[PDB]
């Protein structure tokens, strides 16, 4: 999988090749080529790791389970409309906005994009 | 024909106390009203349900472990003259945004359906010290249709109430979000009361009311007991049932047009509260110069 | 019974909760109506089982290796992790097929890496390489590979894309790395969405600048048909003599090479929506092959799904499908003729994994027994959408009921005939209540097609009719 | 050997003037320092510059091409006594995160090299009033390696002070931040310094100092000055002197232990800033009961 | 910095008023760009005049003037010269200054709160200019019904 | 055999009026046909289902979900004589292109399936004021076999038919767009029909037909239905029935010739349109000279 | 190169591999592959072509002349501020926004975007 980090705090986006489906959940992937995502508890009920995964494939996205906790967290923070919350519990089908604490990587070429601020605002 | 009605404005300059007042004016008069905090402090509806740090949403749900198992009765209580009471609490400091507990209240609300069954107002009490996107969640949303911003002489509170009104135009192209008029509360300044109706018409609203300093007020906080409840009889509640009967037939809903910093300094330069400084010594040592 | 009671008996059966487990069963549990299109406005669905109420739902990998990709039989299929998941699934559903086991054919054998200590410490990337020369080296007739991941390979970072991209790139075969870890959904569905994922990465797309395939505009595909029983089978033929050529079975009795070929048609037949859905939608998107869902239990479904599809093709296949319809009306006539009789009035629960439980509604009512409640284990909303149409005024509808929840419904409610897996049988069967396992047919078969509707007659006889009910109570109590 | 400070507190009790005053105290006992003005308005580093409004970093990269064609001289200004202050600003008040103006401030001083050049103090200016997204961002990481929390008398400044020792404690294990002390700004409470001291101990720290109100403070802000260049004959000049020797000499480096409200509460009731509430006076009214 | 809106009697002028009216609030926070006054042109409507008027003080404005029609005008136009030009002792002259004036000192610049499709149809039943139709034969044959 | 056909003409001459009822002579004439009102107003489409205001498909795509989850029953209802007939609607105003609708409408459709079920006839309605971005889409690509214009008597809708016509003719090499004629609304001009013959003899092209002005278009319009609904016996309706039976006769397909604007006014001088101005009197006024 | 063309109009983006340098100019590109990118002249000076390229590499950007007939047409749409076309012209380096029957594909990773409408708006 290979997974563009993009963000304004970043001086350029950077490539990174990564193992799918490891227990590390794209923070780790972060943490271990350098980008800086917020990451601020260790439960995951907070909203910092808040990012914006495009997939670029397209036609390889992978279905993927939306826990009640990621769930919830999203809509307490404000980026799961309901057509998306609808989708993922329906078809499996991942939203746009994820947490990156708890989003384990898949077998595509994924964009990732932060602000490097909170996921509330 | 529920009127979801905010009131933002710097803290400290006793906000909550006149938000309860009014909100009880309002009971008085029949209409069936819902106070929602936002501060993380819950001291939003201590007048009102004459208790002492209600509980709020984000403790319940943390220790109900998430909010899809809390009930409405034990987040939703009852009040003098049946205003329904909510506290959206906030997370802890260093976790996350400290907005998350405002937006987490609204959803709860809404999906509990607390909203739908007879509100004919529902006040949402959001702190204005600092306007980011965490507590501008009902003005960045469509939650908050009437705005009513707190402010006192101090150039704080204008400051903060500039800010607010900046960020109401921003997001009023998305949703039906107006500014309904300014409301003042007596820090004893002489020039307090013709300073923000100079503000008022220079941001295009009306100060629906100047709401006088009396000692009554702060004798019936220490019984935990709004105002009107306390003193019915007292200048100050037919001072507080005006404000009310002034928020009700309010259909002045305009865009704030937002002032300028030196503009809010000219103000504050001609009424006093500071005095105008020209050419003196600067950069000099007061000695030598 | 009437909605009053069903509701008053739902609350007493969670009464025994705790409050939590209370809230969220309450969600599952709804009576029937009939005018409700929305079904999320009474079931909620797909979600996460309670801990500790001992479900019946299963995990990603039983969803993928044991229902998808398992039936392929040109294949060899690792189980990447452990023994025991690969030991328990091994042989136990009964998707047919044709072969020589063991030399072209290995559906029922069981390839595994069988993880030691040693490599969940050190990794298992170089003992998958080797086991996959060791494959080749001993099966060389096998026409493709898939390493189905067990739990053990996601935490502990096993990459096996690159080992298969690696070894298929050396060895010129196509090895299919499937990310079925059993923590990764909350049922099999998740399971079927990952096999179909894999299947359209690494399978499907091979032959798509390939045009030596001799293509008609009779062409079709049999998507979501896992040849239980013979299932396939008995379908296949009812779609060839309207003249109708089956290029490909998915899965049961498939081959690697039917999957490639299947782009080349020109109607997909899904009978298993929710397994087969994933694959149908993606293949009419990118090659614009329509797909339709088909129903073969009993005589009325299987003549409206052979007409419809009929009319989905011109005049003569029109012509041959009513030839057929009059070719096999006498024979499931007969059969109703003699069983229903028998069968008339009796009551029927039903609990099976995401498509049974509505499709073979319609073979009961057939034999004049009325469905008093039907459920399912991890279907989806699209899936109660479908149901709620099915199920006649006030019965009972259930998702992902626990074993108390079932077998408080099942006592209050008696009913004369009880539709689930293995592992309810005897539950059911200590009760005096007669019981069919309508997952593998109770080891006969097929039920597809108007051949199997007479199978299907004979074994709801035998079992509601057996004389083995009436000695459960001893004479001197 | 450089040393990053970090002075939290909530706005309104004139942090920013304490800050560059200490500064100015540092700048003339022969050490070179560095401001980072965090508040998201632009009120820090104006009587050290002498001009008001210094430029933010924010409205420069706004101003063309964002942070990469920034140059560093643009945003950084030499003042009194030699130092170097850059003021960090704000964004629009609607949009984004309040201190997202800290985090591209730091990240953009950190790529540029203004902390590799041979200075010893760096003070980053930060506002207490919520302890979340940028304004944590120099606790959460390790940009700022000690902490003084400016307070006061009221109830507000104390919150915001124990808000802030815990995202001190959150962050512990992970870098080397630590509160100094608390440093109290004079509301002309009586027992102002009295309470500080107590909260101080009760959070396990020292008052660092007492700075007392005095008009020489108001007469050089007038004149957009320090007090210490305005006069440093003048005893408030002294006492900021007083302050950076002990700042500069401190070596108590602590992890906070944060109290409840409730032991709040019983500061300010035992001080006599808030008056004992009788049980039985709440809940019934005056001339009925 | 500053719009005008020329608007008239008919529906269609109105329409593109409260579109660029909606246009306006929509980048009214980057930067300063106002509604000075909405302008008029008289198509003869006998309502017309006090058309405008119930429109500006909806949208916040003031009506800067209201101009009428006149011959001078497109006889001016055919000799390809400004009426003001033309026969500077003319009425509509004089109009012409007053606008110009106005529009000198006028220090009017709010943000144009816009109406609703409903809230504009209303207006221009109550005026006459299209005249209010409710529960008529509808979906039914004029003959039939 | 599907009959793709646009209708082009500028707001303000009654298209949506005229589009209608040739529809609805098509529907009584034994022929199966579908609307797409690619007018950023929902005026198109109203006559038809006697509904106000059709909800459009980028209202419905904007209400949950986008596209993707938008099912082909919400946008398209069945109207007199059963037709169908879908809304396509415009955007916001100020944002993107207005004509950004008719694409996503159309990419909608074509991907939903609602052409290839048996049908005669598609009539896009599309507004001629501006040739360019999702108006010329239609054109642009081959989605309309068959163009028709509505013009009027005034400058403008000549002006648009020439612009339309040039739009045609730039994409004439690439699809099979063709301007089969022109249609001609009444505005009461005395000599409109015969300016109608000469502008589409200029373009080397037919007018199809004349439309009068009558009292019985107004009474169906202001009553929500077509006037062949209203009256099937009024002399109107036969002559719509005569237009929609030309139009499905018409086999006259033509690449056009777009004529100079100094040759539209040559047409509108001839005519007694415009009247002839001598060069003597200009840049002179009167009581001058 | 790989290309991953993104657009409200696709259902999904798509990825595809492209030569660089080739005389076809990232148009050729998507017509080859299907991508409707609004083209509607040929000479170059009309704006329908524009689309928005983010360098997925970032490490990887590739120097490349931005003719003046391009920076002319950008400039007359209103997508090359002040600072690109000083960083353009300096040092070499592409602006955010580029039209896509002038933009010649380079050996990296990119992400190109349009909305389906003329440049313009
Ligand atoms: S695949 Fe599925 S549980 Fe559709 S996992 Fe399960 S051989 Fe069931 S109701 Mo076993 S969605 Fe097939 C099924 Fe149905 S294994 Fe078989 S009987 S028709
Ligand atoms: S969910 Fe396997 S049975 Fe288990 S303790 Fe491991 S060997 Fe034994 Fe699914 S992949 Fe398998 S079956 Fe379970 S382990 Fe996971
Ligand atoms: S938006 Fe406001 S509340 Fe949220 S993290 Fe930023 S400063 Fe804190
Ligand atoms: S860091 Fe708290 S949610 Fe991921
Ligand atoms: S299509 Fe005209 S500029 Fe590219």
């Amino acid at each position: 999988a290979t997974i563009y980090f993009s963000s304004p705090l970043m001086p350029h986006n950077k490539k990174v090749q990564a193992v799918a489906g490891k227990r590390s959940t794209l923070l780790g992937v972060a943490q271990e080529n350098g980008v800086k995502i917020p990451f601020e508890c260790q439960d995951g009920n907070c909203g910092s790791c808040l990012v914006k995964i495009t997939h670029l494939d397209g036609e390889r996205i992978k279905g993927m389970l939306l826990t009640d906790k990621e769930r919830n967290v999203l809509k307490s923070v404000g980026k799961l409309p309901k057509s998306e919350e609808e989708r993922a519990a329906v078809r499996d089908l991942p939203p746009t906005y994820r947490l990156a604490c708890q989003t384990i990587v898949t077998d595509e070429d994924l964009l990732v994009e932060f602000t490097g601020e909170p996921g509330g605002a | 024909a529920m009127r979801q009605c905010a009131i933002y404005g710097k803290g400290g300059i006793g906000k909550s106390t006149t938000t309860q007042n009014l909100v009880a004016a309002l009971a008085e008069m029949g209409k069936k009203v819902m106070i929602v905090g936002c501060d993380p402090k819950a001291d939003s509806t201590r007048l009102i349900l004459h208790s002492k740090a209600q509980n709020t949403i984000m403790e319940m749900a943390a220790e109900a472990g998430t909010v899809e198992d809390l009930e409405l009765e034990d987040v939703l209580k009852a009040g003098y003259g049946g205003v329904k009471c909510v506290e959206s609490g906030g997370p802890e400091p260093g976790v996350g945004c400290a907005g998350r507990g405002v937006i987490t209240a609204i959803n709860f609300l809404e999906e509990e359906g607390a909203y739908e069954d007879d509100l004919d107002f529902v006040f949402y009490d959001v702190l204005g010290d600092v306007v980011c996107g965490g507590f501008a969640m009902p003005i960045r949303e469509n939650k908050a249709q009437e705005i009513y911003i707190v402010c006192s002489g101090e150039m704080m509170a204008m400051y903060a109430a500039n800010n607010i009104s900046k960020g109401i135009v921003k997001y009023a192209n998305s949703g039906s979000v107006r500014l309904g008029g300014l409301i003042c509360n007596s820090r004893n300044t002489d020039r307090e009361d013709e300073l923000i109706i100079a503000l008022a018409n220079k941001l295009g609203t009306q100060m629906i009311h100047f709401v006088p300093r009396d000692n009554v007020v702060q004798r019936a906080e220490i019984r935990r007991m709004t105002v009107i409840e306390y003193d019915p009889k007292a200048k100050q509640a037919d001072e507080y049932r005006a404000l009310a009967r002034k928020v009700v037939d309010n259909k002045l809903l305009v865009i704030p047009n937002p002032i300028t910093m030196d503009e809010l300094e000219e103000l504050l330069m001609e009424f006093g509260i500071m005095e105008v400084e020209d050419e003196s010594i600067v950069g000099k040592t007061a000695e030598e110069v | 019974m009437s909605r009053e009671e069903v509701e008053s008996l739902i609350q007493e059966v969670l009464e025994v909760y705790p409050e939590k487990a209370r809230k969220d069963r309450n969600k599952h549990l709804a009576v029937n109506d009939p005018a409700v299109t929305q079904s999320k406005k009474c079931i909620i669905s797909n979600k996460k089982s309670q801990p500790g109420l001992m479900t019946i739902r299963g995990c990603a990998y039983a969803g993928s290796k044991g229902v998808v990709w398992g039936p392929i039989k040109d294949m060899i299929h690792i189980s990447h992790g452990p023994v025991g998941c690969g030991q328990y699934s091994r042989a136990g559903r009964r998707n047919y097929y044709i072969g020589t086991t063991g030399v072209n054919a290995f559906v029922t054998m069981n390839f595994t890496s069988d993880f030691q200590e040693k490599d969940i410490v050190f990794g298992g990337d170089k003992k998958l390489a080797k086991l996959i020369d060791e494959v080749e080296t001993l099966f060389p007739l096998n026409k493709g590979i898939s390493v189905q991941s067990e739990c053990p390979i996601g935490l502990i970072g096993d990459d096996i894309e690159s080992v298969s991209k690696v070894k298929g790139a050396e060895l010129s075969k196509t090895i299919v790395p499937v990310r079925c870890e059993g923590f990764r959904g909350v049922s099999q569905s998740l399971g079927h969405h990952i096999a179909n994922d894999a299947v359209r990465d690494w399978v499907l797309g091979k032959r798509d600048e390939d045009t030596t395939f001799a293509s008609t505009p009779y062409d079709v595909a049999i998507i979501g048909d896992y040849n239980i029983g013979g299932d396939a089978w008995s379908s296949r033929i009812l779609l060839e003599e309207m003249g109708l050529r089956c290029v490909a079975q998915w899965s049961g009795d498939g081959s690697i090479s039917e999957i490639e070929l299947t782009p080349k048609v020109k109607l997909n037949l899904v009978h298993c929506y929710r397994s087969m859905n994933y694959i149908s939608r993606h293949m009419e998107e990118k090659y614009g092959i329509p797909w339709m869902e088909y129903n073969f239990f009993g005589p009325t479904k299987t003549i409206e799904s052979l007409r419809a599809i009929a009319a989905k093709f011109d005049e003569s296949i029109q012509k041959k499908c009513e030839e057929v319809i009059a070719k096999y009306k006498p024979e499931w006539e007969a059969v109703v003729a003699k069983y229903r009789p028998r069968l008339e009035g009796k009551r029927v629960m039903l609990y099976i994994g995401g498509l049974r439980p509505r499709h073979v509604i319609g073979a009961y009512e057939d034999l004049g027994m009325e469905v008093v409640g039907t459920g399912y284990e991890f279907a989806h909303n699209d899936d109660y959408d479908r149901t709620m149409k099915e199920m006649g005024d006030s019965t009972l509808l259930y998702d992902d009921v626990t074993g108390y929840e079932f077998e408080e419904f099942v006592k209050r409610i008696k009913p004369d005939l009880i539709g689930s897996g293995i592992k309810e049988k005897f539950i059911f069967q200590k009760m005096g209540i007669p019981f069919r396992e309508m997952h593998s047919w109770d080891y006969s078969g097929p039920y597809h097609g108007f051949d199997g509707f007479a199978i299907f007659a004979r074994d709801m006889d035998m079992t509601l009719n057996n004389p083995c009910w009436k000695k459960l109570q001893a004479p001197w109590e």
